[PDB]
């Protein structure tokens, strides 16, 4: 992401391609490294009735 | 007959329901009891056995097995072994109290039913359990059985009639569950009150492993009556399979809460009014009804309206007759808490022998405890009624019963009050 623009030119022209858009290295798009606490979900069998095992 | 109720003074059993006239032997006598005793043992127990079937009486006790077919498992040869009748006079269910009328004021009826029904089941001695909270009057009853021994109305030569027969009285010691037929017996053997399974059935193994008939105080203390005026006497009141009469107790929010002898299958709006003074606060202002003691399922006001007093009637409204003790609830009642102090009762009265009952009633009580206050989500209300049909029908005996009925009545018809209690613990917190 910190290339001169000679050298951005430079390089794009020699792969045919705009390669700035796609960068294959990892800046700031990247999710955060802490993250707030999750809260999952329960499955189905997670009822106090018409539970019974041997339904299921 | 289609309408019951309105029974004449010459048709009530217990005379002396009320102990104004004198309990002792002469007034006993001079009432009608004792009459020609000899001549009822001398008909046999065939005969006798005859006259309950023909009576229509069924168990006073709570359950309503009929009397008569009941009796005749103990008209069977003898194998060896001595026969007994226990009668229960534990009188435990709250709510009820009406075999308490009979053993202190109305004793002599039931020592006589003793020898009346000992000598139908081929018994040897009547054994009486009676609560040992009720030590008064089983001083009167052990009074009025020495009356009755030194008359010669009981022990060697009953009667005159050439059967021995005795007649003790053993109290117990703090214990609803010994009102349990089987754990009455296991009582009366010096261990703890905790049931038998069945089979074997007392008439075949009963109290010291010998044949034994368990009958109710109110149940055995008709039988001579019965004897005397005759079966159809006692048929001719009440419906088809509900006959004779019944000792009611009206209790809770009423004008006027006594103990009253009607007719079987009088509706409970007709007792509640003639004999216990009404609801209080009028009839509009009634709640829900306990018909039959606290193990037989509430019923709500508009069900009271014209539910009669007996068997058959009170299964069909999804509870029972039971003892026939009535406990009223006004519209101010906490009808959650009302049940609820009924599962606690039930929690302390477990023998805790068997898994359903010693684990189940005690958690049903937490459940409940918590629904007073609304400390709940509504999911829990059937998880609740699930906890309660796992108890039921699971259990060695009818307690474990006796205590998922109150919580599916209280289930059944008041629902949106539990909800609504726990929708304001919510706002609240
Ligand atoms: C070919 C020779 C070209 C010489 C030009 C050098 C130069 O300036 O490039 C860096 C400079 C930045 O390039 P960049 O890829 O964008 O850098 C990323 C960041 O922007 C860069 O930003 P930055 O923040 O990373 O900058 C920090 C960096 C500072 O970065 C620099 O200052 C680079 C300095 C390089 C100067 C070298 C000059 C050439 C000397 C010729 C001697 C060698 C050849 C013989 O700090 C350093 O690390 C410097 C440490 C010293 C590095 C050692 C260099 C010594 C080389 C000479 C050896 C002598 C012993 O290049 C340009 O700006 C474009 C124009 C430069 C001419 C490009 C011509 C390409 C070749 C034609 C195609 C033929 C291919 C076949
Ligand atoms: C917990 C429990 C308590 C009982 N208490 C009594 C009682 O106090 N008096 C009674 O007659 N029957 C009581 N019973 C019913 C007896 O087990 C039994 O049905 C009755 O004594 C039979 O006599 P009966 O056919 O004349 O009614 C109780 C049952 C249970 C399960
Ligand atoms: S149901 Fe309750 S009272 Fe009856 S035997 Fe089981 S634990 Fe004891």
């Amino acid at each position: 992401a910190s290339a001169t623009r000679f050298i951005q030119w430079l390089r794009n022209w020699a792969s045919g391609r705009d390669l700035q858009a796609k960068l294959q290295l990892r800046y700031q798009e990247i999710s955060k490294r802490t993250q707030p606490p999750p809260k999952l979900p329960v499955g189905p069998s997670h009822k106090l009735s018409n539970n019974y095992y041997c339904t299921r | 007959k289609t309408s019951f109720g309105s029974l004449k003074d010459e048709d009530r059993i217990f005379t002396n329901l009320y102990g104004r006239h004198d309990w002792r032997l002469k007034g006993a006598q001079s009432r009608g009891d004792w009459y020609k005793t000899k001549e009822i043992l001398l008909k046999g127990p065939d005969w006798i056995l005859g006259e309950v079937k023909t009576s229509g009486l069924r168990g006073r006790g709570g359950a309503g097995f009929p009397t008569g077919l009941k009796w005749s498992f103990m008209n069977k040869p003898s194998d060896g072994r001595p026969k007994y009748l226990v009668v229960n006079a534990d009188e435990g269910e709250p709510g009820t109290c009406k075999d308490r009328e009979i053993i202190r004021h109305d004793p002599h009826k039931l020592v006589e039913g003793c020898l009346v029904g000992g000598r139908a089941m081929g018994a040897r001695a009547a054994y009486i359990y009676i609560r040992g909270e009720f030590y008064n009057e089983a001083s009167n009853l052990q009074v009025a059985i020495r009356e009755a021994y030194e008359a010669g109305l009981i022990g060697k030569n009953a009667c005159g009639s050439g059967y021995d027969f005795d007649v003790f009285v053993v109290r117990g010691a703090g214990a609803y569950i010994c009102g349990e037929e089987t754990a009455l017996i296991e009582s009366i053997e010096g261990k703890q009150g905790k049931p038998r399974l069945k089979p074997p059935f007392p008439a075949d193994v009963g109290v010291f492993g010998c044949p034994t008939t368990v009958a109710n105080v109110e149940t055995v203390a008709v039988s001579p009556t019965i004897c005397r005026r005759g079966g159809a006497w006692f048929a001719s009141f009440g419906r088809e399979r509900n006959s004779g009469t019944k000792l009611f107790n009206i209790s809770g929010h009423v004008n006027n809460p006594c103990t009253v002898e009607e007719e079987m299958s009088v509706p409970l709006k007709e007792l509640i009014e003639k004999h216990a003074g009404g609801v209080t606060g009028g009839w509009d202002n009634l709640l829900a009804v306990i018909p039959g003691g606290s193990s037989t399922p509430l019923i709500p006001k508009s069900v009271c309206e014209t539910v009669l007093m007996d068997f058959d009637a009170l299964i069909q409204a999804q509870t029972g007759l039971g003892t026939a003790a009535v406990i009223v609830m006004d519209r101010s009642t906490d009808i959650v808490k009302a049940i609820a102090r009924l599962i606690e009762f039930y929690k302390h009265e477990s023998c805790g022998q068997c898994t359903p009952c010693r684990e189940g009633v005690d958690w049903m009580n937490k459940v409940m405890a918590r629904f007073v206050r609304g400390d709940a989500r509504p999911a829990e209300i059937d998880s609740l009624w699930e906890i309660s049909k796992q108890i039921e029908g699971h259990t060695i005996c009818a307690l474990g019963d006796g205590a998922a009925w109150p919580v599916q009545g209280l289930i059944r018809h008041f629902r949106p009050e539990l909800e609504e209690r726990m929708q304001q613990f919510a706002q609240q917190h």
